């Protein structure tokens, strides 16, 4: 039997700012724009699907 | 190695009769028997 199990990292870390900065992509957020502003519980999770 | 092995011999004379009867056996075993087991591991751990 042999395990071999590596890891590489060469971008040590990235850190993305808190939501107040972050900028979101346009497809996403016309996405949320046609969210029903209810609960459609089925427009939310093809939301979270996607 | 085993062995048994008897001879028996009889005349007798008065008319004459005669009986002789050898008996032998050889009985031998042998077994021979070999065995190898070897086992090992490696850890190797690097940062």
């Amino acid at each position: 039997q042999l395990l071999v199990v590596e890891n590489t990292v060469e971008v040590a870390q990235f850190i993305n700012n808190n939501p107040e900065f972050l900028q979101l992509a346009e497809p996403f957020w016309k996405e949320l724009s046609h969210l029903p502003s209810l609960y459609d519980y089925s427009a939310y999770r093809r939301l979270i699907d996607q | 190695e085993a062995k048994h092995c008897v001879r028996i011999e009889t005349k007798k004379r008065v008319a004459k009769k005669t009986k002789v009867e050898h008996r032998c056996t050889t009985n031998k075993l042998s077994e021979k028997h070999e065995g190898s087991f070897i086992q090992g591991a490696e850890k190797s751990i690097s940062l």
